[PDB]
RNA sequence: AUAUUGGCGAGAGACCGAUAGCGAACAAGUACAGUGAUGGAAAGAUGAAAAGAACUUUGAAAAGAGAGUGAAAAAGUACGUGAAAUUGUUGAAAGGGAAGGGCAUUUGAUCAGACA
RNA sequence: CGUGGAGGUCAGUGACGAAGCCUAGACCGUAAGGUCGGGUCGAACGGCCUCUAGUGCAGAUCUUGGUGGUAGUAGCAAAUAUUCAAAUGAGAACUUUGAAGACUGAAGUGGGGAAAGGUUCCACGUCAACAGCAGUUGGACGUGGGUUAGUCGAUCCUAAGAGAUGGGGAAGCUCCGUUUCAAAGGCCUGAUGCAGGCCACCAUCGAAAGGGAAUCCGGUUAAGAUUCCGGAACCUGG
RNA sequence: AAACUUUCAACAACGGAUCUCUUGGUUCUCGCAUCGAUGAAGAACGCAGCGAAAUGCGAUACGUAAUGUGAAUUGCAGAAUUCCGUGAAUCAUCGAAUCUUUGAACGCACAUUGCGCCCCUUGGUAUUCCAGGGGGCAUGCCUGUUUGAGCGUCAUUU
């Protein structure tokens, strides 16, 4: 699907915070927040070149 | 103090209960629903709010009337009664 | 760029083209249509052409 | 509320939240034969109306409460 | 759950100039 | 057990207004005994049976004033055909079939033939 | 607050109502599935905002 | 004749197989966070059948030790298999401010055999 | 060389035990790896010829989950303070009762309320988890009971203000405006029409602290009372 | 020499990888045209003998009537004539009904379970006051009906 991974409003937290810079998730209070978003190597994230 | 002790007088709704979304999103002094729009005639949905609409279309309640017509259209829309053959 | 010897291509997929795709699965689904209506018109107006 | 049948005559019902003073009031006489001296209303915490009502000094609310037979 | 913020940020003072 | 509906509709108006009192009065009988016991079934049988009662006679009342308006152009909103709105506001069968003078006249004269190219 | 709107006291009215354990009964029924009552509220740990 | 990521009813796949595939195979737009717009998860698998361990015994009790059901409790509602990190007991060995590795042999343990 | 899947064949393997896992036990290959023995387990897997790809991990302050050394370590040191006996219990520094010594010290650690919470209130049973020690106790867990009004509030009035109608803009979502360039309707006499006569604010929403009709004492519950019970009063409408 | 530290093995731990499963997802294809003032989509609160939810329903409340099948439902209790029959079943089908308070939402409002007017009818010795039961009162526009307005304007008396 082309939905698939970019169902999310995730934005990088920039250096200086002692993690990487993949984008996050934003919130609380739910334990999905603050995780990895849209990436390739990504937990629920998006497949690397996606079938068509 | 703009952290503890300013939290600390934080005892005014700013929004109470929707008559029409009930959803508690109904500021008091613009007597408007910042969700459903009410009393503005339509529901306010916004196309780059994908999600928000998923919530809230056709489909995710009851549906107490328009669940019956595709079984009254196969058959019609016929009146009377069965005839005990 | 420009890097070696090969003729000058122009290829017009500067827009949001994977937008406005179609591919023709339906070939096949689309023939037997068309064929199975001109079997069942030809059954309304027979025995006319 | 079975105190109450005992010593106040007060008969304690449980009555619809589309009722007022006027409807419990006529109900009574009908279904008990019964006169009501005075209806107090209040609404449960859990939404469901309750009733006393004190009987005028001539019936007896243990008699009324022992033929409907809940005592 | 834990919600989490930046740490500190300033009171690190300054350096060489 | 239980009342029957059919048996219901050979009843008079007055009489089956009788028996609607009567099955109210053995409701709020069992409820005041199903206070001194763990379970009373026999509860949900007698509130059915109103009910039934109920269905019947609104079934005749409605009947007796489909009588009174038989045959009228104009009847009550309730008693009408429930399509959907729009097949309600579409064209009767005999307006949409309405023709010209003109156009009749071309159809007389010159309609569709039936023919065949075989010889 | 002591004085309250009706509306918020009949959301007050649902709640107590929500508030118990699962039937017990409910756990030997064929096929059964839940465990416990997930839904569970408590005035110390959650609030309604209501 | 043409369009169709919505609604309805059907047939399929060189597709994914529970961190995959829709966010959701489960009481999933659920619990939960925010004043609000909004944000938004985890979570499938005893067995053919509960036959879900009667009874005896120690303990105040949870439990233990027996007895029993089952093809198997090395399947006990913390339940198919049950890896690694990390951990307890048992056995072998080495150990003067690290441990690990390469070539060669002595010592201890362990393995195969031509066989006729 | 190895992995998921696909077409052909081995009339391939298997509940007399397939796949997976563990094994300083064995063999083949320079290697990537293949093969066998044993233990565990329980239902489906491979050789060869080809086809196909979401096809091989030591790193990316990589993503999700799990676990260590630090380590029984730092630490549980503000608000003057505890002690003796019996009762209960498996168990008492922490519960109950009694005696003692102290503190808040009337701009209190007392007695009520407004916003806010929503049953935390009271009773019975009870201790797996919570009270960063303990627990027989608890605002915890299971099960129930409880909030009574002509007079106390809301309701009614208007304040800063918000907003319909008549209209003018704006492609449109809608903007202005609140008595404005409007044919803006209701009270009375008599006889549902008639003779008349008077009256132009202009809808409405906006305060549980502002305006405002009227209730006091005594008694009573596990938990309610200016609300219930007894007595004695007052206001509005008819 | 023990303790201690390290490597390996067996057993037991912590953890839930791997393997085998699968009432889900994703894509392709075929057919159809059906929401609402006759009050929709969505919301609030309720309904069972024993339910908090998901599902169903609306004071006729896990449902009523009708049609088909023809012996259940099940967790416990119950249901017994309901077993060669106008008859069990959270059964299938569905053409007759009910459908709380709301919502475009419509008597006026609504942080109020707030305040009115009209019609018929019953009780309080009552056209006027008070209560109960039923039925109604939004806005723009179209065709007609009735009642009107203006020296805009015609004829006609006098």
């Amino acid at each position: 699907s082309e939905k698939a991974g970019h169902q999310t409003s995730a934005e990088s937290w920039g250096t200086g915070r002692a993690v990487a810079r993949i984008p996050r998730v934003g919130g609380g209070g739910t334990g999905r927040s603050g995780q990895g978003a849209f990436g390739n190597m990504c937990r629920g994230g998006r497949m690397f070149a996606p079938t068509k | 103090g703009k952290g503890t002790p300013s939290f600390g007088k934080r005892h005014n709704k700013s929004h109470t209960l929707c008559n029409r979304c009930g959803r508690r999103s109904f500021h008091v002094q613009k007597k408007t629903c910042s969700s459903c729009g009410y009393p503005a005639a339509k529901t306010r949905s916004y196309n780059w709010g994908a999600k928000a609409k998923r919530r809230h279309t056709t489909g995710t309640g009851r549906m107490r009337y328009l669940k019956h017509v595709s079984r009254r259209f196969k058959n019609g829309f016929q009146t009377g009664s069965a005839s005990k053959a | 760029a420009i890097s070696k010897n090969l003729p000058i291509l122009k290829n017009h997929f500067r827009k949001h083209w994977q937008e406005r795709v179609k591919v023709h699965f339906d070939q096949a689904g689309k023939k037997v249509s068309r064929r199975n209506a001109r079997a069942t018109r030809a059954a309304k107006i027979a025995p006319r052409p | 509320a079975m105190k109450k049948v005992e010593d106040g005559n007060i008969l304690v019902f449980q009555v619809s939240m589309k009722a007022n003073k006027y409807q419990i009031k006529k109900a009574v006489k009908e279904l008990y034969e019964v006169d009501v001296l005075k209806v107090n209303t209040l609404v449960r915490p859990n939404g469901t109306k309750k009733a006393y009502v004190r009987l005028t000094a001539d019936y007896d609310a243990l008699d009324i409460a022992n033929r409907i037979g809940y005592i | 759950h834990h919600p989490r913020y930046v740490v500190l940020a300033s009171h690190l003072g300054r350096m060489m100039m | 057990a239980g009342v029957k509906a059919y048996e219901l509709r050979t009843k008079s108006k007055e009489q089956l207004a009788s028996q609607l009192v009567d099955l109210k009065k053995e409701l709020a009988e069992l409820k005041v005994q199903k206070l001194s016991r763990p379970s009373l079934p026999k509860i949900k049988t007698v509130r059915k049976s109103i009910a039934c009662v109920l269905t019947v006679i609104n079934e005749q009342q409605r009947e007796a004033v489909r009588q009174l308006y038989k045959g009228k152009k104009y009847q009550p909103k309730d008693l009408r055909a429930k399509k959907t709105r729009a097949l309600r506001r579409a064209l009767t069968k005999f307006e949409a079939s309405q023709v010209t003078e003109k156009q009749r006249k071309k159809q007389i004269a010159f309609p569709q033939r039936k023919y065949a190219i075989k010889a | 607050a002591a004085q309250k709107s009706f509306r918020i006291k009949q959301k007050m009215a649902k709640a107590k109502k929500q508030n118990r354990p699962l039937p017990q009964w409910i756990r030997l029924r064929t096929n059964n599935t839940i465990r416990y009552n997930a839904k569970r509220r408590n005035w110390r740990r959650t609030k309604m905002n209501i």
